[PDB]
């Protein structure tokens, strides 16, 4: 496993049980009632998905497409963004968007 | 700017952080960029005066001096979009591009 960074979410990592990324006033919560909603910015956001599943999670896959998962793994949500194979990263900017960038290009090490 | 993180056209200024727990990039005086605790710098120490740290449309991490003039890239590049350089909680500095997908809490959609 991957350690937590609170606006940052890595292929892998998951989110669940009111889970949730922040950066300043803006939070990106995978809510218990499984709805994704970000409060922030002027209108906010939400997968409006509320009471679809049970148990619900999210997941950022290794082909940078965002997924919402209940409980027996049936798919309540996608962002419907695959790309090339590859490390991915979901970021909660400090403007507000939440933004998937991928895959990774070069690292120091 | 990002605590741990820099998107393309944005600018880490001379003295300038990046920082994800223990590991702290700095776009230092001297013109080294220093990944403390992390093993790795650009290695251009005394290479210019007022440096900054850039990250291009093609994802390149660039190093210019306050006359403009390239002192270090990362060379590795991809197709024309918007980047994200992150510092990873395990101590690695990661360009991963191009964005994939957003969510926007500005506008209603
Ligand atoms: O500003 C963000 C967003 O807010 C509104 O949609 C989000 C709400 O959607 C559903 O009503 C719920 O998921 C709600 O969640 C709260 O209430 C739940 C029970 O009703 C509870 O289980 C949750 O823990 C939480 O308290 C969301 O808050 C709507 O105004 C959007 O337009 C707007 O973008
Ligand atoms: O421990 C990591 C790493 O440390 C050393 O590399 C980093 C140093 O590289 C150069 O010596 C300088 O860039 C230095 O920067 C400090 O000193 C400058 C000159 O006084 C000053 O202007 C800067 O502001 C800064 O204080 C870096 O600190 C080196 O030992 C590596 O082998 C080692 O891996």
């Amino acid at each position: 496993n991957i350690p937590f960074t609170d606006n940052l979410l890595f292929s892998g990592q998951v989110l669940y049980g009111d889970g949730r990324l922040t950066a300043k006033n803006h939070q990106l919560v995978m809510q218990g009632d499984c709805n994704l909603v970000l409060y922030g910015g002027k209108y906010g956001w939400q997968s409006n998905t509320h009471g679809n599943g049970e148990h619900c999670f999210l997941r950022l896959n290794h082909k940078g497409e965002l997924i919402i998962k209940d409980d027996d793994f049936k798919t309540i949500w996608s962002s419907n963004s695959s790309s090339k194979q590859g490390d991915y990263v979901l970021i909660l900017r400090d403007d507000g968007f939440a933004v998937i960038y991928g895959p990774a290009i070069w690292e120091t090490s | 700017l990002g605590t741990n993180y820099l998107l393309s056209g944005q600018t880490l200024n001379t003295d300038g952080h990046l920082k994800n727990g223990d590991f702290d990039l700095v776009m230092q005086n001297d013109c080294n960029l220093v990944l403390y605790n992390g093993n790795w710098q650009s290695n251009t120490a005394n290479n210019g005066r007022d440096c900054k740290l850039t990250l291009t449309d093609y994802g390149e991490l660039v190093i210019k001096n306050g006359d403009g003039s390239t002192v270090w890239r990362s060379r590795a590049k991809s197709v024309k979009g918007n980047y994200a350089a992150v510092l990873h909680p395990d101590g690695r500095l990661v360009v991963f591009g191009p964005s994939v997908f957003k969510i926007d809490p500005w506008v209603p959609g």
